[PDB]
């Protein structure tokens, strides 16, 4: 009935006047005077070759060495940066793969795509192949991200504007995360494993709560859609690329929008989102085959990554924070430096 | 200067490159379909004669298919339809015994509208398949060819009714130099479908070929 | 010896040159551009791409020896250089030569096997293979196309080194053989080619699209260019055949025009090497026009 | 129908009653961390190439 309509419009008006209340000074000023990054110049230092088609996801191993990447040929190819060695190809079930993870113990990795199958494989075994372990089930629609929280937990978000949090020893879904109204297409994990926050598709972002319970902040601005989230090293903050070719800065604390990465030149949407070790430069990777470096406390520019021939969809950063690598639709993976 | 346990790991590197090499080149030689429609317009009796994606292989002349009918996704199409860039061509199933109930033929035109001017579909073929033949004789002999499509000029017989039908599909076609529909009039039981396909696909890749020579 | 009787009477000499300037820019510029694209410029990278690129390599080889040409023109003929560099401008000049057209055939055969057969395995073949039938191919030509370097081509008649590998002779040796195959046989396999591939597109109402047109003019005009290069010089060829037949080794008067002619039509093999550029790289919809 | 208005309605009081610091502290906060770890992270202070791994 409208009693709840106009009770929900109060409490709104409530909210965005607390937001408001709270807000006096912007970043720009406190940080109008800190000196410029300078320009940053990366030269690419090992190309990875070996995939024949599009390449939809990648992940760092916690060793800042190995890293997984998923194609759409059906094959997941496990690397060794170093000397560019390839140490295991799985042939997947199912080619329409869009996204990977790797386990921070280094036994496991998983994917998922079109299938709405969450598949996790077991590298560490006593007949020298890569076998799978489980399939997990549930989900009513695609998956767009999977990220690992133990050996025994993992996190998916699927295209049913639903997230869960799984239990890979049984196979069943602990707690379902709901409140959403878009597909949810990226996630990001708080460096404590705590908290993780969702980009969906209704043009907005909320924070759960693993241990239990669900959102608590509902973060909005976007005009369009989130295709990309990543926390900050600190935790208290997160970064969002949409397809309103804006990149924006969110903080916890007080709860409201920082700032915005925005230019003139730039129309097309937002891939990636990554942040560096200390925390200043936030990489993103666009569709119009480029890589810019912002330097994130002053909004500015501070140098580009070019040399891909294709669209970038997927990019990371080691957890050292001595490499960036970019994967593309040209089938060719390429660690800066 | 590599070590003893280097070379080794260099040679099964090359081996992995080796195997990755052949499943390319044998996957390399597939026809890969994509089927599309408006749901319960005949897509049942078309996989017939030939949770997510249902994939379905079949095999004619020495060539292997490969048709993908993503049926169930109900999320937006817009987040997953550049995963089908690289198809061969598109099979449409539109039923012509729709037109006098609801409006669906709307919503085909619609949908039909939708999937051919995509951006990323600006030089793949279409295949259209017009079904429910049969039932269509009584439908049209007995309601007229005006309650879905007003401002008709024409009879009330086959003759007519299977053309303006066709006519408007193809003509909402716009970028008419780089693509090309291929129409059909199937029916509960022809046999003869197969050949159609493998026709417009020998067609798709001939011109194929013909740009990949630079010739186009 | 004394088999053969040879002639220069200033009148080629008179000819020639400009022709032979007039070719060799056209053909630097459109090679060097050709192999600049190919090179660096060019992303994707096929197997009837490195066909074509092995073409533009033995065009580019022949442009480049085009200079010395005027030479055994210019002052007349002299060739004030000595032994080795006679027999390394005939021996490129004939393995350019070679080369060129039988590529020219590969390209038809490639192109005959996509539209006539377009689910034959052959369409699609590595890189890598493409590079060792184009290093085999390369290695045949070389072949053929050494006996030149063993014997002396350095005939002098007094105060002029007539650089000559083309004689009055009669012996129907290698050099004769290879000039008359090298135009039979890739004439008939390209006939055979192009009539193939018209006809079945012809047939198959693939004609109602715009580009196929142009790219049955293109196919035509590929058998018209080598038609009207290499035929007049074979032609001559035989005719000094039946000439040589008929008559003996003396009476060099019914031998003696047939010099000039023989060489003015030779002209046209390389006027076939700009010519090339154009009509296989540029006239393309691949790149932008 | 009333249900979900009602879910909705109480996820907004919760959302309603969470505690919110000024936007300077949390900007100080912030410089605070990317100055003082400014010297670990090799990708805006570039390290000699003879600890790079990856030279090449
Ligand atoms: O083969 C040639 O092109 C040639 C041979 C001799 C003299 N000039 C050209």
């Amino acid at each position: 009935l409208d009693q709840l309509r106009q009770e929900a419009e109060q409490l709104k008006n409530q909210i965005r006047d607390a937001r408001k209340a709270c807000a006096d000074a912007t970043l720009s000023q406190i940080t109008n005077n800190i000196d410029p990054v300078g320009r940053i110049q990366m030269r690419t230092r090992r190309t990875l070759r070996g995939h024949l088609a599009k390449i939809y996801a990648m992940h760092w191993g916690t060793d800042s060495r190995l890293l997984v990447s998923a194609s759409q040929d059906g094959k997941l190819i496990i690397w060794d940066s170093y000397t560019t060695n390839k140490v295991h190809a799985i042939p997947l079930r199912s080619s329409w793969v869009m996204t990977c993870a790797y386990a921070p113990s280094g036994n496991y990795v998983a994917c998922g795509g079109l299938d709405n199958i969450c598949s996790i494989y077991n590298l560490k075994t006593r007949e020298g192949n890569v076998r799978v372990s489980r399939e997990l089930a549930g989900h009513t629609g695609y998956l767009s991200c999977c990220r690992f929280l133990d050996d025994n937990q993992i996190v998916t978000s699927s295209g049913d504007t639903t997230c869960a949090l799984w239990d890979i020893e049984t196979g069943q879904q602990t707690t379902t995360f709901t409140g959403h109204t878009g597909d949810v297409m990226s996630l990001s994990l708080a460096p404590d494993t705590r908290l993780f926050v969702s980009g969906a598709c209704d043009a907005s972002a909320k924070l759960w709560d693993v241990r239990e319970g669900m959102c608590r902040q509902t973060f909005t601005g976007h005009e369009s859609d989130i295709n990309a989230i990543c926390f900050f090293p600190n935790g208290n903050a997160f970064a969002t690329g949409s397809d309103d070719a804006t990149c924006r800065l969110f903080d916890l604390r007080a709860d409201q929008e920082l700032m915005t990465y925005s230019h003139d030149n730039i129309i097309c949407g937002i891939t990636s989102v990554s942040f560096s070790k200390s925390g200043r430069l936030l990489l993103a990777g666009y569709d119009d085959f480029n890589c810019n470096v912002w330097d994130a406390l002053k909004a500015d520019r501070a140098g580009v990554l070019a040399g891909h021939d294709n669209r970038v969809s997927c990019l990371g950063v080691t957890d050292d924070g001595m490499a960036v690598a970019t994967g593309s639709w040209d089938s060719f993976l390429k660690i800066w430096n | 200067t590599l070590s003893a346990e280097d070379k080794a790991a260099v040679e099964r590197s090359k081996m992995i490159d080796r195997n990755l090499r052949e499943d390319g080149e044998k996957a390399a030689r597939e026809v890969k379909l994509l089927l599309l429609g408006a749901g319960e317009s005949g897509k049942s009796t078309i996989v017939k004669q030939m949770t997510g994606i249902v994939e379905t292989h079949f095999t004619f002349k020495d060539l292997h298919f490969k048709m993908f009918d993503v049926g169930a996704q109900r999320s937006e199409r817009k987040k997953w339809i550049h995963c089908f860039e690289g198809v061969t061509a598109i099979i449409f199933c539109v039923a012509l015994s729709d037109y006098d109930l609801v409006n669906r033929m709307h919503e085909s035109m619609k949908l039909f509208d939708s999937i051919c001017n995509n951006k990323w579909f600006t030089d793949t073929s279409i295949i259209l398949f017009l079904n429910k033949k049969d039932l269509f004789e009584e439908k049209i002999k007995k309601s007229p060819l005006t309650i879905c499509y007003p401002e008709y000029a024409g009879s009330n017989t086959y003759e007519e009714a299977a053309a303006y039908i066709q006519c408007q599909f193809e003509d909402l076609n716009k970028r008419k130099d780089t693509k090309e529909i291929y129409t059909h009039f199937t029916c509960s039981t022809d046999t003869k479908n197969v050949q159609f396909v493998f026709d417009a696909v020998t067609d798709v890749i001939i011109k194929n070929n013909l740009k990949d020579c630079g010739l186009f | 010896k004394k088999n053969c009787c040879v002639f220069r009477d200033d009148f080629i000499a008179k000819v020639l040159p400009p022709v032979l300037g007039l070719e060799f820019i056209f053909g630097l510029l459109g090679n060097g551009l050709a192999l600049w694209i190919f090179c660096f410029h060019l992303k994707s990278w096929k197997s009837s791409r490195i066909f074509l690129f092995n073409l533009a390599v033995a065009d580019f080889l022949l442009i480049i020896c085009l200079p010395f040409v005027m030479d055994y023109y210019v002052r007349r003929s002299d060739w004030k250089f000595g032994d080795i560099p006679c027999r390394l401008v005939l021996f490129m000049f004939a393995m350019n030569r070679q080369g060129s057209i039988i590529f020219l055939t590969v390209v038809a055969v490639d192109r005959y096997f996509r539209v006539v057969h377009p689910h034959h395995a052959l369409n699609k073949i590595s890189n890598w293979t493409a590079a060792i039938i184009s290093c085999l191919l390369w290695g045949i030509t070389v072949g053929l196309t050494v006996h030149l370097l063993k014997k002396k081509l350095l005939i002098q008649n007094g105060t002029a080194n007539v650089c000559i590998s083309f004689s009055i002779c009669h012996t129907f040796r290698w050099h004769e053989a290879m000039f008359l195959l090298e135009f039979f046989l890739p004439l008939g396999i390209i006939l055979f080619c192009s009539a193939r591939i018209i006809w079945s597109l012809r047939q198959r109402q693939m004609d109602r699209h715009a580009k196929i047109k142009r790219a049955i003019t293109f196919i035509m005009v590929v058998a018209i260019v080598f038609v009207i290069c290499f035929l007049p010089s074979v032609v001559v060829r035989i005719h000094i055949f039946w000439l040589l037949h008929t008559s003996g080794t003396q009476n060099c008067e019914v031998y003696r025009s047939v010099d000039l002619a023989f060489f003015i039509t030779l002209s046209f093999t390389y006027m076939n090497s700009m010519l090339d550029p154009v009509v296989y790289y540029f006239s393309s919809p691949s790149f932008p026009n | 129908s009333i249900a979900q208005a009602r879910k909705l309605v109480e996820q907004l009081k919760m959302e309603a009653n969470i505690d919110r610091i000024k936007v300077s502290k949390a900007a100080a906060d912030l410089m605070a961390y990317c100055e003082a770890h400014a010297k670990e992270d090799p990708l805006l202070t570039p390290v000699p190439a003879s600890e790079n791994p990856f030279r090449e």
